[PDB]
Formats: C-alpha cells, sequence, structure tokens
C-alpha cells in the first residue's frame, strides 16, 4: 500500500498544481503596465551609529517609531535613539552566539537568541534599576533562528531543527508546537492581526501556519534554493520571500500563486533581507553584493541603489510611520538613510 | 511503520487542497488599489520638505 | 644660473609628484579607514609630509629673491622651525615603523597580551615633541643682517651642526639595518623561505633609498664646517646647498609610494575611490 | 534642560564598551573538529548547543570550541568561526570519510587563510594492528612493504596532499594517548601562526 | 523593598557644623543622581542640593554656595558649615535617574530633623472640599515652560499630613507608577492646572508645583486641600 500511497499522494500534488494554474488568466505586469513610473528615488545618509565590534546579525524598530534594537556577536545588545544617536542601555550576553533579537510592541521586554537553543526574555522597567533576565525558555534541540513577540506574555520562536513553537513567558511552556517542514527553519513573519505567520525553510518552501489552531493552511513552492528572508504586504494580503538564488517573489494568499518575479542577469548573490514599504509600492532587499536595491513592486523594475556599505548587508527594515529606514552590515555600522 | 507517516501525508495534502480561490485579476486590483489609495501620504516616494524632516 | 634653476625643477618635481598622492592617501587613511595599530604611523607620517609639502612655494619665492627679505622678522624666525619640524617628525616615525616591524617579528607573546591603540598615539606625541624640542633653535637664533636685508645666521653653530647631523643620521639608520637584517635573519627557517627573497628586495629599496636622499644633506654640513668660507672650494657649497636641500625634501614625496600603497588592501582601497 | 544627563549616560556606556572590547581582544580562539569518537574528548580532557573550555599555558589564553552536538548541514553556521586562529583535526588510524571532511573544510570559502594542526592518534593501536593485518584493506591501491613506519608516513601524506592554497600550512603530530606533550606542540604551532600573521599584516610578507 | 535612612541631625549652636548620611539599599546606587530637599516647619520645600551620577556635575543653590558640599559603600553625605538660625528644617533624600524615558524624583527618603540654637506662583492657599467632590489647584509661571523639542517640566507633589512626598504628575501630562487613575494633569505654556476626580479621604494633604528647566529648581508656595 505504501506504493498505491505514494502514488496518491503524487496525483493530490497533480490536482493541486492544476487547480492553482487554472486560476492564472492574466499576469500583473499586464494590468500595471499603463502607470506612469516611480522614477528616479536617491536617498542620502542622515545618521551613523557606531558602538558595536563584530558583525551585526539582526536589528529591530520599537512601536514608537524612535527607539531601536541592535545585536551583535560581541556579546551585546544596545538601545539606540535614532533622533540624537544617544545609547540608552548596553545588556550583555551569557552567550555570545547570537543570531536574533526581538522588541516588544509595548516597550517593556526584549529578547534574544542563538546557538545555544535558548530564549531570553530582559526586563526593562525593573523598579531596582538595571535589567535583570525575566525567564530562559529552553525546549529546542537546535539553534533557534528568529523569535517575534504577540504580546507582553506569549512569543513565537522558528529553529533549526525543523519545529516552531508557541509559549508562554509567565510559565515557560510550550502552548502548541508547528512541524512539517524539512530543513531549517530560517525566517519568520507576522501578520498585522498577529492571528498568522508565515515561515521560510530550507528545503526551498514556505508555509502558512496559523497561530490558534496550531496546523498549516497552504505552502509555496516556487524557489530554486533556499530561503533566507520574507515579510508581509502591509494589508496583510501577500508576502515577498528572498531566496538564495539572487531572486526575489511575490505571493499572493488568496490566489495560491506567485504574482511576480524581481531578477535581472547581473545580479549573482543571494538576498539576505527583505522589507516593504509603508504604502506598498517600493520593496527594498538587501545583497551580498554590500548594495541595496529598491524595487519597483507594481513594474518589476529598479529605481535606484543604496550604496555605502564595506560589507555584506545582513538586516534591514523600515518605521512604523515609513519615515526612515536602517541597514546593518557585518562591518559593525549602521546607517540611517531618508 | 511507515504506514501512519503516509497516512498523515495524503491526510495533509487532502487538507490543504480544499481551499477556494479567486481571480488573479482581482487580486492584482486589490493590490494596486491599496498602493494608489495611500500614495499620497507615503513619505518615501514623495520627498517631505526639510522644514518638516526629524532627520534633519 | 644653472645650479639655481635645477634646484628649482627639482623643486617643481617635487611638488607636483608629491601633492596628488599625500592627499589621496591622507584621505584614504583618515576617512576611508578603521583606526588600527598599523595605521596610526601611517597616517602621522602623512600628516607630516603633507605638512612638509606646503612650504615648497615659500622656498621657490626664497629662490627669486636671491638673499633678500623685505618682511619682518617673526617669518624669518618662524618658518623654518616648522619645515625642520616636518622633517624630523617624518624621520622618527619611519625609525618608529622599522622598530615595531622588529618587534612584532621576534616577540609574538608580549606584542599578543600589550599592544594596542594607546601606546602608538603615546609614541606618536612623544616623536612629536621631539620634533618639537628639535626645532626650536633655528627660531632662537634665525635673524635679518643689515649692504641689503638678508635672512642668515649668525660654539653654538658646531653645537647645533654636529647634533642634528648624529641624531637625524647615525641612529635611525643603525636601528633600520638591524631590524632588517635581523628579519631577513629569522626568516630563513619554517614556511619563510619562499618570501624571504621578496622581504630582502623591499628592506634593500626602502633601505637605499633612504641612505641616498638623506645623506648630501650631512655630507655638505659637514664639510662646510670643516671649511673656512672666504677659502676657495666653498663656492661649490654656497652654491650646490640648494639642489642638496632639494634632494633632502624629494623624500616628502618618495615616501608615501614605499609604505603606504605596498599593502594590498590600501592599493584596492585607492583604486576603488578613484 | 535635561538632556545633557542622558549624553552623560551614553558616553560613560560608550567608555564601558570601548573598555570592554578592549579588555576582551587578547583571547585566542581555537576551533576543533573532527569525526565521531575520533578521540577529541581525550584532548580535551588531558587539560548542550556548543561547549567552550579555556585554559593558560605560558601566558596565552586558549578557547577551545567543540560543536559535534550540532546535527544539522554546516554551511549554515560555519561563518560565525570565520575569524578563528587555527583548527584542530584529529584523526583515529585504528579504524575514508575524515579524508572527505578534511577536503570540504580545506576548501572552503571563509578558510582561504587558517592554517590547520592535525593530531595522529592511538599510534600503538595501529602499531598493534599493522602487526595483526596488514594495511592494504583500508588502502587497496597502496603499494610496499607492511613496515608501521612506512604505513604512517603514507597516511600522513595522503592526508597532506589534499592543500592547494600555497597560504595554508599543515603541522602533523603523531600521539599515543599516553602522554602530556600536545600542549606544547598546539603552543608551537599558535606561536609560529601568529608570528606568519603579524608580519603578512605589517606588509613584508 | 527600596529604602532610603538618612541620620545625623540634632541640636547645634550658632556657627556650628554638622555632617548628614544618607545609607541606600536595594537598588543600583550607582547609576543615580541624588538631591537635597528640605522644608521648614512653617513654610514650603526648597532645593538644597545636587550630585550627578559618578559624580561629574555638582550643582547647590542660591543661599547655600560656599557652606555646603554634597558627596556620595553605598552612602551619601552632605557636609555642612556655618550654621545660622535659618538652617532649621527637616532635609530628605531624593533619587532621580536622567534617561529618554525615566521618572526622576520617584523615591522620597524620610528624613532627619536638625535644629539649630523661575518664580512658580500658586495663587490659592486653602480650598474647601468634602469627600464625594471634585477639587482642582492651579499655579502658573513667569517663563515659558515649553522648549524647543516639545517637552514641558511640571511636576506635581502631593505631601500626606506626617509623611513624605510622593511623586503624582511628571512632564505635566505623565502619571506617574502606582497612582490611581484618579488624577490628571494639563496646561499650556505658563499656565497649569490639576484635576481630581472622586475625592476620598485618602487624598487630603498639601499640594506643590515645581519646574524642572533652569537648574535652580524652584517650587511652589503649596495648597492645602483640607
Ligand atoms: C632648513 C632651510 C630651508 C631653507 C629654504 C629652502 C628650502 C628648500 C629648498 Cl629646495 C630651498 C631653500 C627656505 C627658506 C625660506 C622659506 Cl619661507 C622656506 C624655505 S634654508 C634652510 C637652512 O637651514 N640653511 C642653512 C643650513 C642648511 C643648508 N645645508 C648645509 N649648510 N649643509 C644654511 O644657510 O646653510
Amino acid at each position: 500500500e505504501l506504493d498505491q500511497l505514494r502514488q496518491e499522494a503524487e496525483q493530490l500534488k497533480n490536482q493541486i498544481r492544476d487547480a492553482r494554474k487554472a486560476c492564472a488568466d492574466a499576469t500583473l505586469s499586464q494590468i500595471t503596465n499603463n502607470i506612469d513610473p516611480v522614477g528616479r528615488i536617491q536617498m542620502r545618509t542622515r545618521r551613523t551609529l557606531r558602538g558595536h565590534l563584530a558583525k551585526i546579525y539582526a536589528m529591530h524598530w520599537g512601536t514608537d517609531s524612535r527607539l531601536l534594537v541592535s545585536a551583535s556577536q560581541d556579546g551585546k545588545l544596545i538601545i539606540w535613539d535614532s533622533y540624537t544617536t544617544n545609547k540608552v542601555h548596553a545588556i550583555p550576553l551569557r552567550s555570545s552566539w547570537v543570531m536574533t533579537c526581538a522588541y516588544a510592541p509595548s516597550g517593556n521586554y526584549v529578547a534574544c537568541g542563538g546557538l545555544d537553543n535558548i530564549c531570553s526574555i530582559y526586563n526593562l522597567k525593573t523598579r531596582e534599576g538595571n535589567v535583570r533576565v525575566s525567564r530562559e525558555l529552553a525546549g529546542h534541540t537546535g539553534y533557534l533562528s528568529c523569535c517575534r513577540f504577540l504580546d507582553d506574555n506569549q512569543i513565537v520562536t522558528s529553529s533549526g531543527d525543523t519545529t516552531c513553537a508557541l509559549w508562554d513567558i509567565e510559565t515557560g511552556q510550550q502552548t502548541t508546537t508547528f512541524t512539517g517542514h524539512t530543513g531549517d527553519v530560517m525566517s519568520l513573519s507576522l501578520a498585522p492581526d498577529t492571528r498568522l505567520f508565515v515561515s521560510g525553510a530550507c528545503d526551498a518552501s514556505a508555509k502558512l501556519w496559523d497561530v490558534r489552531e496550531g496546523m498549516c493552511r497552504q505552502t509555496f513552492t516556487g524557489h530554486e534554493s533556499d530561503i533566507n528572508a520574507i515579510c508581509f504586504f502591509p494589508n496583510g494580503n501577500a508576502f515577498a520571500t528572498g531566496s538564495d538564488d539572487a531572486t526575489c517573489r511575490l505571493f499572493d494568499l488568496r490566489a495560491d500563486q506567485e504574482l511576480m518575479t524581481y531578477s535581472h542577469d547581473n545580479i549573482i548573490c543571494g538576498i539576505t533581507s527583505v522589507s516593504f514599504s509603508k504604502s506598498g509600492r517600493l520593496l527594498l532587499a538587501g545583497y551580498d553584493d554590500f548594495n541595496c536595491n529598491v524595487w519597483d513592486a507594481l513594474k518589476a523594475d529598479r529605481a535606484g541603489v543604496l550604496a555605502g556599505h564595506d560589507n555584506r548587508v545582513s538586516c534591514l527594515g523600515v518605521t512604523d510611520d515609513g519615515m526612515a529606514v536602517a541597514t546593518g552590515s557585518w562591518d559593525s555600522f549602521l546607517k540611517i538613510w531618508n | 511503520a511507515s504506514i501512519a507517516q503516509a497516512r498523515k501525508l495524503v491526510e495533509q495534502l487532502k487538507m490543504e487542497a480544499n481551499i477556494d480561490r479567486i481571480k488573479v485579476s482581482k487580486a492584482a486590483a486589490d493590490l494596486m488599489a491599496y498602493c494608489e489609495a495611500h500614495a499620497k501620504e507615503d513619505p518615501l516616494l514623495t520627498p517631505v520638505p526639510a522644514s518638516e524632516n526629524p532627520f534633519r | 644660473e644653472p645650479p639655481v634653476i635645477l634646484s628649482m625643477v627639482i623643486l617643481s618635481l617635487t611638488f607636483l609628484l608629491g601633492l596628488p598622492g599625500n592627499g589621496l592617501v591622507l584621505w584614504v587613511a583618515g576617512l576611508k579607514m578603521q583606526r588600527t595599530v598599523n595605521t596610526i604611523w601611517f597616517l602621522h607620517l602623512t600628516l607630516a609630509d603633507l605638512l612638509c609639502c606646503l612650504s615648497l612655494p615659500f622656498s621657490l619665492a626664497h629662490l627669486a629673491l636671491q638673499g633678500q627679505w623685505p618682511y619682518g622678522r617673526f617669518l624669518c624666525k618662524l618658518i623654518p622651525s616648522i619645515i625642520v619640524l616636518n622633517m624630523f617628525a617624518s624621520v622618527f616615525l619611519l625609525t618608529a615603523i622599522s622598530l615595531d616591524r622588529c618587534l612584532v617579528v621576534f616577540k609574538p607573546i608580549w606584542c599578543q597580551n600589550h599592544r594596542n591603540v594607546g601606546m602608538a598615539c603615546s609614541i606618536c606625541g612623544c616623536i612629536w615633541v621631539v620634533a618639537f624640542v628639535m626645532c626650536i633653535p633655528v627660531f632662537v637664533y634665525r635673524e635679518i643682517f643689515t649692504n641689503h636685508n638678508r635672512c642668515g645666521y649668525k660654539t653654538p653653530l658646531v653645537a647645533i651642526t654636529i647634533t642634528r647631523l648624529v641624531v637625524g643620521f647615525l641612529l635611525p639608520s643603525v636601528i633600520m639595518i638591524a631590524c632588517y637584517s635581523f628579519i631577513v635573519f629569522r626568516m630563513q627557517r619554517g614556511r619563510f623561505a619562499k618570501s624571504q627573497s621578496k622581504t630582502f628586495r623591499v628592506a634593500v629599496v626602502v633601505v637605499a633609498v633612504f641612505l641616498v636622499c638623506w645623506t648630501p644633506y650631512h655630507i655638505f654640513g659637514v664639510l662646510s664646517l670643516l671649511t673656512d668660507p672666504e677659502t676657495p672650494l666653498g663656492k661649490t657649497l654656497m652654491s650646490w646647498d640648494h639642489v642638496c636641500i632639494a634632494l633632502a625634501s624629494a623624500n616628502s614625496c618618495f615616501n608615501p609610494f614605499l609604505y603606504a600603497l605596498l599593502g594590498k588592501d590600501f592599493r584596492k582601497k585607492a583604486r576603488q575611490s578613484i | 534642560a535635561e538632556e545633557r544627563a542622558a549624553l552623560e549616560r551614553s558616553k560613560a556606556i560608550e567608555k564601558n564598551l570601548k573598555e570592554d572590547g578592549i579588555s576582551a581582544a587578547k583571547d585566542v580562539k581555537l576551533l576543533l573538529l573532527g569525526a565521531d569518537n575520533s578521540g577529541k574528548s581525550t584532548i580535551v580532557k588531558q587539560m548542550t548547543g556548543i561547549v567552550e573550555t579555556h585554559f593558560t599555558f605560558k601566558n596565552l589564553h586558549f578557547r577551545l570550541f567543540d560543536v559535534g552536538g550540532q546535527r544539522s548541514e554546516r554551511k549554515k553556521w560555519i561563518h560565525c568561526f570565520e575569524d578563528v586562529t587555527a583548527i584542530i583535526f584529529c584523526v583515529d588510524l585504528s579504524d575514508h570519510e575524515s579524508l572527505m571532511l578534511f577536503d570540504s573544510i580545506c576548501n572552503n570559502k571563509f578558510f582561504i587563510d587558517t592554517s590547520i594542526i592535525l593530531f595522529l592518534n592511538k599510534k600503538d593501536l595501529f602499531g598493534e594492528k599493522i602487526k595483526k593485518s596488514p594495511l592494504t584493506i583500508c588502502f587497496p591501491e597502496y603499494t610496499g612493504p607492511n613496515t608501521y613506519e612506512d604505513a604512517a608516513a603514507y597516511i600522513q601524506a595522503q592526508f597532506e596532499s589534499k592543500n592547494r592554497s600555497p597560504n595554508k600550512e599543515i603541522y602533523c603530530h603523531m600521539t599515543c594517548a599516553t602522554d602530556t606533550n600536545n600542549a606544547q606542540v598546539i603552543f608551537d604551532a599558535v606561536t609560529d601562526i601568529i608570528i606568519a600573521n603579524n608580519l603578512r599584516g605589517c606588509g613584508l610578507y | 523593598d527600596v529604602q532610603l535612612v538618612e541620620s545625623g541631625g540634632g541640636l547645634v549652636q550658632p556657627g556650628g557644623s554638622r555632617k548628614l548620611s544618607c545609607s541606600a539599599s536595594g537598588f543600583a546606587f550607582s547609576s543615580f543622581g541624588m538631591h537635597w530637599v528640605r522644608q521648614a516647619p512653617e513654610k514650603g520645600l526648597e532645593w538644597v542640593a545636587y550630585i550627578s551620577s559618578g559624580s561629574g556635575t555638582i550643582y547647590y543653590a542660591d543661599t547655600v554656595k560656599g557652606r555646603f558640599t554634597i558627596s556620595r559603600k553605598n552612602t551619601l553625605f552632605l557636609q555642612m558649615t556655618s550654621l545660622r538660625s535659618e538652617d532649621t528644617a527637616m532635609y530628605y533624600c531624593v533619587r532621580s535617574i536622567y534617561y529618554y524615558g525615566s521618572s526622576p524624583f520617584d523615591f522620597w527618603g524620610q528624613g532627619t530633623t536638625l535644629t539649630v540654637s523661575i518664580v512658580m506662583t500658586q495663587a490659592t492657599s486653602s480650598v474647601p472640599v468634602t469627600p464625594g467632590e471634585s477639587v482642582s489647584i492651579s499655579c502658573r509661571s513667569s517663563k515659558s515652560l515649553l522648549h524647543s523639542n516639545g517637552n514641558t517640566y511640571l511636576y506635581w507633589f502631593l505631601q500626606r499630613p506626617g509623611q513624605s512626598p510622593q511623586l503624582l504628575i511628571y512632564r505635566m501630562s505623565n502619571l506617574a507608577s502606582g497612582v490611581p487613575d484618579r488624577f490628571s494633569g494639563s496646561g499650556s505654556g505658563t499656565a497649569f492646572t490639576l484635576t481630581i476626580s472622586r475625592l476620598e479621604a485618602e487624598d487630603v494633604g498639601v499640594y506643590y508645583c515645581m519646574q524642572h528647566l533652569e537648574y535652580p529648581l524652584t517650587f511652589g508656595a503649596g495648597t492645602k486641600l483640607e
């Protein structure tokens, strides 16, 4: 019956592919062909924060559009004031192998993880002054690659042992566990209403989970290599992935298929980060070629570059009001564009 | 042994295959409608004057 | 005046070949590079050479003046002190570079444990201080003689000449020679036998360049000390000093090519920036 | 009115960060690799995600990293150890896959100028086995006598023939685990590597 | 539990001297700034001295410069010399931390009774009030309290009878930690007011208002809601 079940799975995959392809009557580029282009958009460096000493692996924006948190492999995590370049906090870590960081929406907690398979929570509003460790979650057998807050009580983490879990910072116990991927899960993104999230595994696929039920709903397979970044459209109806095949793609949740592909002949290096614009017209991507290419999301064409980095770009982000964009790199430098 | 794994796989495929779908053109229409309805307030594709720049 | 015009031609060539390279080196090493232990020496040497390169038009004006000075006493007392400070700072920075290379070659443990930026900054400050100390006497003793007003010097003269000769010539040359000889001696065994030849070539080039560029100044100073002015064979000295000092000043343009752009990263950054 | 105090606090924490970095710049880091049950435990004990061991020998603060617990693809986390001073390799003579691991590690993109220290252990067991069984089973192509020294030299030559970059060197030493001379070998190799790196940095190499 | 204990006061003849101490525990003493606030037995509060975090910067009042000294183990000192008859007042120990989003003047001390042998105006000095009603107190300022960055510095304190003052509203709009939701504050430039909703028997005392723009800190006369 094993061969029969394999044949049934193959025929189900064929049916799914036929159904997905039967709904593609037209193309996005055809419909957005009669729209004036955005033109040239050159951005100039305004500020430059230089506090770290090693490669920067993650960054995040506060909900106030003023405070930012940076995590570097020197064993430290700082909190920046972007309007003044002043430093507010400096938290020493226990394990120097850090690969992720997060900022609570309320502004009271931060999170950190890495090669130690343990995710930490820090309290920033202590009565006695300094910052103390509030929790230490440990349930993963593989390196943790991403962690994103839901509220002040719960957090969702993605690990390298092909599993995703939803925790509870009050007790430190796994409420739910998501399984099904084949390789390492290296990316995560949460919906605007924080009821759904997507992840990108290393077996060249991406799935759409849901927090309440702990199940999977759809899978999008259209890439050629591993997936290292993911982000959500501001309307929460689409998400754009960035792989190591030097191509970024746009997937539609309702259409259950890809819509447009952003690539060019010259680009060879893979993509390490991806981010959208607040109104959804631009799409900035970070490249291993030390540059950042600003794309016109509705026309699949370039609109400018962001030069000024001496090494690979590791992280990029846009504020909540869309007034600024910040990038980090392996040379221990962060720049604020405008 | 592997019978349970195969049953789980086919059940997952059955659950995934039962999802409704909309037209691609309608999705594109919604997308560009969102991008044009909010175009006048984006501070990146329209350069805000330096008088209103916190980063000046 | 074939000697005077030859010295002027040498000065013009030195200026034209020195300004672009030192400006580019200064820009790259102070704006396009991070602060490291080895970068401080290059930065300070570039600063000294650039300060030296800003006095060449004054030298051309003085050559055109032909032993006259209608200005006041302050400028005559001042400018040569600045020029001497620049030259001696460059020389001492070269010696410090050689000693640093020898030290990192011979002592790995102590260099690993106790080498940082602060020591380099302190050494550079001490070098600048000793350059200032060496440059005081010209500011003290320069004056104007009034046929017509001409800028010229008045036991002390012998003391200044001898101390300048010894400190500027005999000690730095010995230090660099010993350091490079011991480095070549160390590189015979192990994995270093495949680059001993290149190291020997580079050491020979730098030592020979320094010794050809700085020696005639001291030779002529000593010879003018031994020979009376009114006696014959002295007009030769009084005439070709100009070319002697021009040869001494050519080191300002020569140094950046020898030192700064021998590193692959420096060459890559310079090519990318231009 | 009170932003000057915030500026003072920022300057103070910046100074503390600089002092911490200067203090931490002095350590020497070594990566530790090898196959499963290859004797790495014997060497680390002779003096869950990752295990760190530190000890001091002649005013040198070593740090050994063990990554044996990471049962994932090595291409996803190998860039974190790009700045290691050297790589220690252990091989069990009394036993193919080690050759593939050595080939993959030596020709990595991030390890084009990193020296490798090779340790050959279980020499006594290899000698007893060669007294009992020949060396032709593990190497069907090897031809010549059945002596211990020739077999050891052939194995070392086979391991060394996997390096192509002229800028890196491989140090090889034969161990029997009944000794305490590993620290001296590591010290000598590290001193040579430090001297070579210092010379290359200055520009005379 | 955060504690700040001070002692060292007593009867002194004129022309003498005395040493005061402020022992602190339960918090990171090395990352805070310390103040000194006195209150005459029949008058309002008055600023005395300030020492920054790390002894970097020190400030003194107008009528104590050259006679007092502030120093900071985990203990703070205050050396006073040439004690005249106008120094008879209890001295409090006040902590404050300064960074983006901090709340200075958080926790006050207990005070030591020492016995010796911008003009910010609060017009109203007494109001008649009963439980269950709503009351409001207002105090003005001579100079505008809005800086270029858009921040206004008005603080409101409450001193229950026989107790120590506790911070209520900082920067004219922000409610402190632990304060109930009844209190609220508003103002514009030079005129400020505070509102109390559903007054109970646990909110009876005297109120003070204070600025933090010019470091010669000045309080208000004070209003007693009896
Ligand atoms: C240091 C110095 C510099 C001088 C000239 C000058 C510089 C560069 C060139 Cl290419 C040409 C002229 C100059 C003057 C004015 C100004 Cl604003 C700028 C530069 S003259 C001088 C000095 O000290 N001369 C003594 C002794 C040194 C001579 N060598 C002997 N005796 N062996 C002397 O009178 O003999």
